[PDB]
RNA sequence: GCAGUCAAGCGUUCAUAGCGACAUUGCUUUUUGAUUCUUCGAUGUCGGCUCUUCCUAUCAUACCGAAGCAGAAUUCGGUAAGCGUUGGAUUGUUCACCCACUAAUAGGGAGUGAGCUGGGUUUAGACCGUCGUGAGACAGGUUAGUUUUACCCUACUGAU
RNA sequence: AAGCUCGUAUCAGUUUUAUGAGGUAAAGCGAAAACUUUAAAUAUGUAAGAAGUCCUUGUUUGAACGUGGACAUUUGAAUGAAGAGCUUUUAGUGGGCCAUUUUUGGUAAGCAGAACUGGCGAUGCGGGAUGAACCGAACGUAGAGUUAAGGUGCCGGAAUACACGCUCAUCAGACACCACAAAAGGUGUUAGUUCAUCUAGACAGCCGGACGGUGGCCAUGGAAGUCGGAAUCCGCUAAGGAGUGUGUAACAACUCACCGGCCGAAUGAACUA
């Protein structure tokens, strides 16, 4: 449920 | 079990279909103080000598005890305390199986215990294994084995103990 | 009094054959600079094998929020090492800043799984750029357009210790 | 809810969901159908029999009906003119309203629609439909029937049942000790009166079947007319 | 979770009025008038447009939710009753010794009296509520048909009926006699 | 109690490194109510006459649910201590059981070791049997044997 | 204590430098992080200069004995200090209770056997309502002022202060509770983690289907899905189980697993706090 789960992949 | 349905031993014929370093198991055991072990039993109109000691434990008396004369008879070994057998079990095939006792071998902590035969969960003591089936090569067959008790005779009318294969 | 965001820096005490060691940064929240550094030992003796007596702090700065009048809704990584082991958790604040977010995160993790300061961490903090990014509805039902909620229980203070009016709950 | 709610039923039926996979089957069969099939029909049945729907799929060995959910047939179909997996196919879907029921099949339209004129086959009153006929119960003692055939033929109904009359039914049954009996022969429903669920269900259990069915048609594709049409027929 | 706030539909008939100023209710229509007392409950109704009623409860918790669906259950049951009204039924039945059930205008409270049930002699009354008129089932042997404008006084009026004739020091499964409920269907029936 | 088996979980490989709740297998004297005419060292005293008070882990009375409760009668379970819970035989002893009535004769604390009492903390007498050359006690038993309130203070029941 | 042969630059319950000391490894690149290099905290001894150091050479050359000469005060690391130990010989005392570590042995459970650091003994004072140990705390007689533990509703001197979250307990709680009952059970509440469905319709709600070989193969006054045993498929479907339960002598019938018909959007399960 973290919005941002895709920016700290990258 | 409906989660696992719903996915979804070489014996002889005759008995198919049936169903039932030397170390020693307990190397180490409490020490018994010498305080316990011996009740001061006191006799006579004036208790002050008293002249008496009795085991509060479980012993293997023997089969021709033939009580001493009392007046001769320090220690004591109450007749309710002692036992003719012992629930040895044979940890091979898993078989536990009721014997009597024959004699108590080797009692650590003081062996003159084991003279008194006291158990007191380690001692090692004599079996009749005949009931076992136990046969040694070359045809002498085996009516004899060590056994080690386990469970303390204090805490339960009980003499359990361990084969030793 | 209150909590303050500071940023820490280090180099790990250079030494020969390795020139201009390697500069790490961590932002930090705390009452004071001190507590900050000593949070960026603890974070750095974890990440590192480095040590305090190993290193030394190349800058300290406090990081004011650009604007602190703006509201902002404010998820935080958190993590609490009681009572068993570490693990994840996240919850979504709406704070007029960053830094009172964090004091009620504290203090709601302090309430509602009595963790200490000391437990609680902060792996990440961000705001929430856009609308329907937000997921718990305790902070969905403060968006909805103009919004009015009534305060019945108006119970006004008396420094008198007698009141003859027999006081309203008005409202 | 975190606490206090409702427990779930845990029945250890061997069956379980099929899936969205089933859907997604369905999806593709329906395609498959329109690409090779020349022909579609857009049937309308609320409800029927079981069999009734066998036989009436065993009607012809060159035709097949694939049945579905009705959102599943429409984006098979095509819930807009962009999404038709042909064109003016779009059409066709927006006729259905009710269960289909889609017919692909090679056979001339007219003989379908024939077919479809002449099948009736006998049916429960499925409620919200007119009486199909007005019968009361006989004063003396109940039967298994209800009256509705001589009492000589007819058996007593059994004890078992009799809770079910005088909660479910509200009929006011009372259950004498050798049968069951009523004091008043109680009215089953007038005749031409919408009926109520209740009348339907004591119907159905006194096996009354005066109702009549009929699979009825509102269009059929055309793939060489490229354009849907709205014959229709009950 | 403290929701902001929380509120459930009144639909109100034309023929219906409910006056409420105080957390007191009033009601009125065709079959009379009913009123209760909602000030422990703490909500606070809003009409609208006289056809409807929002009652609301800002600020309040899961069991202020369940409050607040709950009086308007209850006022739902009222204007249910004071439009179409409720009308039980209960039939009684014995094995060997006819049951006697009759009213009687003892002390001027129109008691409800029982007797030879089970061949006891002992004569049970059971006052009748205010509201609630019994009245026995026409064409219908064995049966009494308790009506009236709340679903509360009749419904416990039929309760001290079942309760009254309880078998004792007896089992249940061979002794079938007592007063049970038929029915509880509104007096319209079929409006 | 002893020996053993699956694992809901735990734990750096990972349950098979180790443990492990709930279950389970083999023994403790016979599957045909057959036997069970076994009762086996309490070294230490417990037990009883009048009587007050308290607890439920409730025998009965009172109110209920279930039980193959058709009745009667009976079993368990929930509340409930408000009132009841008996007259005796056995000392070649009594850490006990019987008959008979009663609805029932349930279990416990303060007990009352200066209210009285038998078994007993039993010194001075003696005898029988044991030990010890003897003096004496002792593996024992029997017999007979003076611990005597208040008018002081307080508590309670009456009374100025 | 008599004091006296010193005001002698010598000492310390301290830290550090160097060498050990037990090696959890996390790095390694070197021979093949794999083996030796390394290296962290948990508490430890030795040495740290002024009459101190160095140089020269006669002996049975290695080595020590001895003579002779030179180097002056940052003269030997950090902080503190005027305390050298014996000689004369004296009052009292020699198991006595308790708090953490550390190692040896331990078991129903307590613990037992050794070292060191501390309070009492010999100890007042403030707080935990009081207390052998708890927290604070350097005891001449007083004034002003500032504080600790501990508190600020009254007894009781001090805010019925501020800001954010949980608690209805048919004797909660202010309790020693990071300890035996303590493993879980509660459809009593709040916040989180994981796994799934979803406008080609999420949970619940109301209606229908739930088919045919078939009354499947073995027991037989009778088991048709549901009194008894081993299988449990094909055929068509959107689905339908030789059947989850209720009930008949059997049947029948009702009902459920799953689908379809109607409103609609978030819903379900396992764990943690």
């Amino acid at each position: 449920n973290f919005p941002y789960k895709a920016k700290i992949l990258e | 079990a409906h989660e696992q349905s719903k996915v979804k031993d070489a014996l002889p014929t005759y008995l198919l279909d049936r169903e039932q370093k030397f170390s020693v198991p307990l190397p180490k055991v409490r020490g018994i103080s010498e305080e316990e072990m011996f009740k001061v039993i006191k006799t006579g109109k004036s208790r002050s000598k008293s002249w008496k000691r009795m085991i509060t434990k479980h012993t293997f008396v023997g089969e021709g005890f033939t009580r001493r004369p009392v007046k001769m008879e320090r220690i004591i070994r109450p007749s309710a305390l002692r036992q003719k057998k012992a629930n040895v079990t044979h940890p091979e095939l898993g078989v536990t199986v009721f014997l009597p006792i024959l004699a108590v071998k080797k009692n650590p902590q003081s062996p003159m215990y084991t003279q008194l035969g006291v158990l007191t969960k380690g001692t090692i003591i004599e079996v009749n294994v005949s009931e076992l089936g136990m046969v040694t090569a070359g045809g002498k067959v085996v009516w004899g084995k060590y056994a080690q008790v386990t469970n303390e005779p204090d805490r339960d009318g009980c003499v359990n103990a361990v084969l030793l294969v | 009094a209150h909590f303050k965001e500071y940023q820490v820096i280090g180099r790990r005490l250079p030494t020969e054959s390795v020139p201009e060691p390697k500069l790490f940064r961590m932002r930090i929240f705390a009452s004071n600079e001190v507590i900050a550094k000593s949070r960026y030992w603890y974070f750095l003796q974890k990440l590192h094998k480095v040590k305090k007596a190993s290193g030394e702090i190349v800058s300290i700065n406090q990081i004011n929020e650009a604007h602190p009048t703006k509201v902002k809704n404010f998820g935080v990584w958190v993590r609490y090492d009681s009572r068993s082991g570490t693990h994840n958790m996240y919850k979504e604040i709406r704070d007029v800043s960053r830094v009172a977010a964090v004091e009620t995160l504290y203090q709601d993790m302090a309430a509602r799984h009595r963790a200490r300061f000391r437990s609680i961490h902060i792996l990440k903090v961000a705001e929430i750029e856009k609308t329907a990014d937000v997921k718990r509805q305790y902070v969905k039902q403060f968006l909805t357009k103009d919004l009015k909620f009534p305060l019945p229980h108006r119970v006004q203070k008396s420094t008198k210790t007698f009141s003859y009016k027999r006081p309203s709950t008005f409202y | 809810m975190p606490r206090s709610k409702r427990s779930k039923l845990v029945t250890l039926a061997q069956t379980d969901k099929k899936g969205r996979e089933n859907k997604e089957r369905i999806f593709d069969e329906v395609r498959e159908a329109l690409d090779t099939y020349r022909y579609v029909w857009v049937l309308h049945l609320d409800d029927v029999r079981t069999p009734v729907l066998q036989e009436i799929r065993t009607s012809w060995a060159g035709s097949k009906l694939i049945m579905g959910k009705r959102k599943v047939l429409q984006k098979a179909l095509g819930e807009k003119r962009e999404e038709e997996y042909k064109e003016n196919l779009y059409q066709l879907s927006k006729l259905c309203s009710g269960v289909t029921g889609l017919l692909f099949t090679d056979e001339d339209v007219n003989t379908v629609k024939e077919y479809f004129k002449s099948y009736v086959r006998s049916d429960y009153s499925r409620p919200n439909t007119k009486a199909p006929l007005t019968f009361t119960i006989p004063e003396g003692i109940v039967y298994s029937r209800g009256g509705q055939i001589p009492a000589e033929e007819d058996v007593p109904m059994i004890h078992s049942l009799e809770p079910t009359m005088r909660n479910k039914f509200e009929i006011p049954t009372k259950i004498k000790a050798g049968k069951i009996t009523i004091d008043s022969p109680y009215l089953v429903c007038t005749e031409g009166e919408k009926l109520d669920v209740r009348q339907a269900l004591i119907l159905k259990q006194f096996g009354i079947a005066a109702s009549e069915f009929k699979v009825k048609v509102s269009a059929y594709y055309d793939n060489d007319s490229s354009t849907v049409e709205s014959t229709n027929i009950n | 979770m403290k929701y902001i706030q929380t509120e459930q539909q009144i639909e109100v008939p034309e023929g219906v009025t409910v006056s409420i100023k105080s957390r007191i209710v009033k009601v009125v229509g065709p079959r009379g008038t009913l009123t209760k007392n909602l000030k422990h409950i703490d909500v606070t109704f809003t009409k609208v447009n006289n056809q409807l009623i929002k009652v609301a409860v800002h600020n309040g918790g899961r069991k202020h939710v369940a409050a607040l669906r709950t009086v308007k259950s209850l006022v739902d049951n009222m204007i249910t009753g004071v439009t179409k009204g409720y009308k039980y039924k209960m039939r009684y039945v014995y094995a060997h010794f006819p049951i006697n059930v009759n009213i009687v205008e003892k002390d001027g409270a129109k008691f409800i009296e029982v007797r030879n049930f089970l061949g006891d002699k002992k004569i049970r009354n059971v006052p009748v509520r205010d509201g609630v008129t019994i009245e026995f089932s026409t064409n219908v042997k064995d049966e009494i048909v308790l009506s009236g404008n709340s679903v509360e006084d009749v419904s416990q009026n039929a309760a001290d009926l079942q309760q009254i004739c309880r078998v004792r020091n007896k089992d249940i499964r061979k002794f079938l006699d007592g007063i049970y409920v038929s029915h509880k269907g509104f007096i319209t029936e079929d409006l």
